[PDB]
């Protein structure tokens, strides 16, 4: 109805301002992965321990490529 | 010591110290080093926060 | 004459060190003062043995 | 969903894959995530803003600074993020210095 759609733009609007913190910090982060490590965080997880894989998973890329 | 700053009042030598800046990913040291001069009593009412911090500016340049 | 001595003296000696890494160690997170490390750590030894504690979690 | 899909879809964003592809990075993933799941330090977003705000003032970009003092406050009107600390901790690990051209987009 109405309040269904309300919520989708207030999602977008929060959406777009991770990415802009996103890319004045220089993550390789992009809008598909943020999307992703966003809604990990929502359920409450270790960013000391996700930040970990993230970081090995982009360094075990490069010696396959 | 070596040089002849050493000639001077032990005042304004132990004043002066290295400032850590907030570390850095991967970057060097010469990116980030800067000196602080650290200042505490009535002179603060010249040298001010707002003093310092340009003074850092000019000593990043 | 070595059974019974120098079993007593290897069990000493890594008792010895390693409480006098964790003297040196803990006294190391204390930032005059850092200066008791550094004399008990002379030119260049026991100043670098281990790092930190190799884990994670 | 469930976290231990969730990872699975993290596996192939970064890599670029398929899960049937894919499944030696995923078993790693499930060692370090799992037996690390809770948290182990007080949560606030208060340390973490002053740790950005001072990674934004000492890459000579003092600008940036006071805008992610204006992007901090919009979350909390907004209000559907419950922990706030988790993703702003999240973001401070992965970010990279440029070091230089500190190309603005905005608008």
């Amino acid at each position: 109805a109405a309040a269904a759609a309300a919520n989708l733009n207030a999602v977008r609007e929060t959406m777009d301002v991770l990415l802009e913190i996103s890319r004045i910090l220089n993550t390789g982060l992009d809008m598909e992965t943020l999307s992703i490590c966003v809604r990990l965080c929502e359920q409450g997880i270790n960013p000391e321990a996700l930040s970990s894989v993230i970081k090995e998973l982009r360094k075990a890329t490069e010696a396959l490529k | 010591r070596a040089t002849n700053a050493q000639f001077d009042s032990p005042e304004i030598l132990r004043r002066l110290d290295v400032r850590l800046l907030e570390v850095s990913p991967g970057d060097t040291g010469w990116d980030v080093f800067s000196l602080d001069y650290h200042v505490d009593g009535p002179i603060a009412t010249v040298f001010t926060r707002e003093c310092m911090s340009h003074y850092l500016r000019v000593f990043n340049f | 004459l070595v059974s019974g001595f120098e079993a007593t003296i290897n069990k000493f000696d890594k008792n010895f060190s390693a409480h006098l890494l964790d003297l040196l160690a803990r006294l190391s997170i204390y930032s005059g003062m850092a200066s008791v490390i550094s004399r008990l750590d002379f030119n260049g030894f026991y100043t670098e043995r281990l790092e930190r504690l190799s884990a994670e979690r | 969903k469930s976290p231990n899909v969730l990872l699975q879809n993290l596996c192939c964003r970064i890599l670029g894959r398929s899960e049937a592809d894919v499944a030696q990075q995923f078993q790693y993933a499930v060692r370090v995530i799992g037996s690390n799941f809770a948290p182990t330090v007080e949560r606030d977003e208060f340390l973490v803003a002053e740790k950005i705000k001072k990674e934004l003032i000492r890459q000579r970009r003092e600008a940036d600074a006071a805008l992610f003092s204006e992007l901090h406050r919009k979350l909390h009107s907004q209000g559907v993020l419950k922990n706030k600390w988790s993703i702003l901790y999240l973001l401070l690990s992965l970010s990279e210095d440029p070091r230089r051209q500190p190309s603005k987009v905005s608008s």
